[PDB]
RNA sequence: AGCCAGGAUGUUGGCUUAGAAGCAGCCAUCAUUUAAAGAAAGCGUAAUAGCUCACUGGUCGAGUCGGCCUGCGCGGAAGA
């Protein structure tokens, strides 16, 4: 948990500190953002651990000293300041869990798409839908509905929505991945649990730096004499003109018409709609190679979270959390899975 | 007295034993080892306060070890625990950060006098209020 | 050396010279700041 | 450098404390530390202040100007550089034995001492002084 | 204009505690000793340290330093 994590960083920070000392490195700054790193952390760690290891042990003397008076007085005494101690740990822990970096403080998109069973996944990502509405209102998000393709009992199949704000991907990092369900559902008769899943993306802003300038003084002009045919003025004059790129390496060949100029305008609006085509054919490629990494298959596999309905259980694969609610968990209220995720991710 | 050789004034908050994230291998940069600022350093740290920022010369002699009078710490970290706000300068004519009056910093001045070069008392005492002035610290006169 | 056509003094050690009619500015001591026709 | 009216008061500042001087003494700190002044003028303060001038304006028309109004004989005091140095408390106080005790101390060339003039002297080590 | 000197103690100053410390950027652009010193114009350091100029002394000892109105010139001004 965050015990084995603190010591391991206490003991990058004891080892950074002896080779801070040590005068044989020659870059320094790296080291020095670590010990910054480590005089955030390892302060506020051999503060708690021991305090909580001098409560443990006033706690575990005392409780069985021949059953005296005076040193469960001291007892009562440590565990006040036990308390106070927790509460301590727990500000730092809050410290240490903050979001400092900007990028946490984007828009997102949501992408919540069906998986095994159709109908089970529409009545699902329809709840999905539902569900992260539900914990939108509660802090006050904008929630807009840019794409949703419904199924066939109700519900959606796929679900593209941007959340727009200040901190949604900061807050909503973990979610891309799978959701089990198991469920007695409204669309089987027989009435055995059955298992659905769906996939959820979470797609940071990415904003838009479109259109970069043509850059006259980089574009190889070569103004030549064209092939073909049609008058002697062909022969005489150039009216052929192939224009390159240096840093992209595009080439643009015009022999239309007669005037160049004509043919200037055509072998810039051609330049300026290839590097607008191969831009955004790489801005979807780096779109498309991210979310066939965030979606999976869509298979009913393991996937960091699943939930339980008919035995009440919410149960993820990281921070294996055991809250036996699903009715505090259905209407908003998805702190208490979203934290401690980030409290141990940002341990490392 | 010979001139200048080797020593610079620059060490953190004596409360802190043995420093090796914030000078490090600035005192380690001579011959003399990263130890002498351990046991040695609290030779004086202990007799009147730990964890104030006191300077000390560090005169460099090719003899394994080095001279040193300790001088008296500044101002600037001395108006943390005398002055009740731990924060400074940053905006200091836009808004009023804290005050002190002339009081205090008149009857603090005569006590770090021992390191300061003045005719006066008053002399070096109105030295001292500029120098907390400069902070944006408004004095009570 | 710098060809340039406006020549001003960089350094407090430019001096000003009229070799072949030529204007030139001079420096002892950095050796960059020597130039050519102003 | 400033106009008449600046050098003026100065001098004429000079000879004001000249009229209520005392015994002093000459150095010559051709190669001067900023240490050594923070013996001699700290000596200054020590004794009672800061009214003691150790103005070094020793040019043959600016110091010299105020010599025929007061203590002329200095007039062969003219040549190279004398630091001058009053004493408005006490008649023959212990400042001149000081210059040639701390001649040994950090301050290779002190004048070779020739001193001033209270029973119009010359050169001389003279420790007979009100104690 | 040249020449023998000075051109300070806290300023490791609070700042985003990784450091910007007279000199990346913030603002404050204090005050003493004072013949004089801007809490700094430049060089150089991860930051220091260090090197000059600002300015002030002394030898020296007669005229010197910087802007403006114009006339004639200089360069930019390289073809078959």
């Amino acid at each position: 948990s965050i015990v084995a994590k603190l010591e391991a960083l206490h003991e990058r920070h004891e080892e950074v500190q002896a080779l801070l000392g040590d005068a044989q490195t020659i870059a320094d700054q790296e080291r020095f953002r670590a010990l910054s790193r480590e005089y955030a952390q390892l302060s506020d760690v051999s503060r708690c651990f021991t305090d909580w290891q001098q409560v443990q042990e006033d706690i575990e003397t005392a409780q069985m000293m021949l059953d005296d008076p005076e040193m469960r007085e001291m007892a009562q005494d440590e565990l006040r300041e036990a308390k106070e101690k927790s509460e301590q740990l727990e500000q730092q822990l809050q410290v240490l869990l903050l979001p400092k970096d900007p990028d946490d403080e984007r828009n997102a998109f949501l992408e919540v798409r069906a998986g095994t069973g159709g109908d089970e996944a529409a009545l699902f990502a329809g709840d999905l839908f539902r569900m992260y509405s539900r914990y939108a209102e509660a802090r006050r998000w904008r929630v807009e509905i840019m794409s949703a393709s419904e199924g066939e009992h109700g519900g959606y199949k796929e679900i593209i929505a941007k959340i727009c704000g200040d901190g949604v991907y900061g807050r909503l990092k973990f979610e891309s991945g799978g959701h089990r369900v198991q469920r007695v559902p409204a669309t089987e008769s027989q009435g055995r649990i059955h298992t659905s899943a769906c996939t959820v993306a979470v797609m940071p802003e990415l904003p838009d730096a479109e259109l970069p300038d043509i850059n006259p003084a980089d574009l190889r002009i070569d103004t030549f004499r064209s092939s073909g045919a049609g008058g002697q003025h062909v022969n005489t004059t150039d009216s052929a003109i192939r224009i390159t790129h240096l840093p992209t390496g595009i080439v643009v060949e015009c022999q239309d018409e007669r005037s160049q100029h004509k043919n200037k305008a055509k072998a810039l609006s051609v330049l300026g709609a290839r590097i607008h085509a191969a831009e955004m054919a790489k801005r979807q490629q780096a779109e498309a190679s991210t979310r066939r990494n965030l979606l999976g298959s869509g298979d009913r596999s393991d996937r960091n979270r699943t939930y339980n309905f008919p035995q009440g259980r919410v149960t993820d694969h990281r921070i294996n959390l055991t809250l036996y609610r699903l009715d505090e968990v259905m209407e908003g209220k998805l702190d208490m899975l979203i934290e401690p995720i980030i409290q141990e991710h940002q341990a490392d | 007295a010979k001139k200048v050789q080797a020593y610079v004034k620059l060490q953190v908050a004596a409360g802190m034993a043995n420093p090796s994230p914030p000078v490090g291998p600035a005192l380690g940069q001579q011959g003399v080892n990263i130890m002498e600022f351990c046991k040695a350093f609290n030779a004086k740290t202990d007799s009147i306060e730990k964890g104030l920022p006191i300077p000390v010369v560090i005169t460099v002699y090719a003899d394994r070890s080095f001279t040193f009078v300790t001088k008296t710490p500044p101002a600037a970290v001395l108006l943390k625990k005398a002055a009740g706000i731990k924060s400074g300068s940053g905006k200091p004519n836009k808004d009023k950060v804290g005050k002190i009056s002339r009081a205090q910093l008149q009857e603090i001045a005569q006590t770090k006098a021992a390191d300061m070069t003045g005719a006066d008392i008053e002399a070096m005492t109105r030295s001292i209020e500029g120098t907390a002035r400069s902070m944006g610290l408004v004095v009570e006169d | 050396m710098k060809v340039r056509a406006s020549v001003k003094k960089l350094c407090r050690n430019c001096k000003i010279v009229k070799r072949d009619g030529v204007i030139r500015v001079i420096c002892s001591a950095e050796p960059k700041h020597k130039q050519r026709q102003g | 450098m400033a106009l008449n009216l600046q050098d003026k008061q100065a001098i004429v500042a000079e000879v004001s404390e000249v009229a209520k001087g005392a015994l002093s003494a000459v150095v010559a700190d051709s190669r001067g530390v900023t240490v050594d002044k923070m013996t001699e003028l700290r000596k200054a303060g020590r004794e009672a202040g800061v009214y003691m001038r150790v103005v070094r304006n020793t040019l043959l028309r600016r110091a010299v100007e105020g010599t025929p109004f007061e203590c002329l004989k200095d007039a062969f005091v003219g040549p190279t550089l004398i630091a001058y140095s009053m004493e408005h408390p006490g008649a023959a106080a212990r400042l001149f034995k000081e210059f040639a005790k701390a001649n040994a101390k950090f301050e290779v060339k002190a004048a070779a001492f020739e001193g001033e003039l209270i029973p119009a002297s010359q050169i001389d080590r003279l420790a007979t002084l009100p104690t």
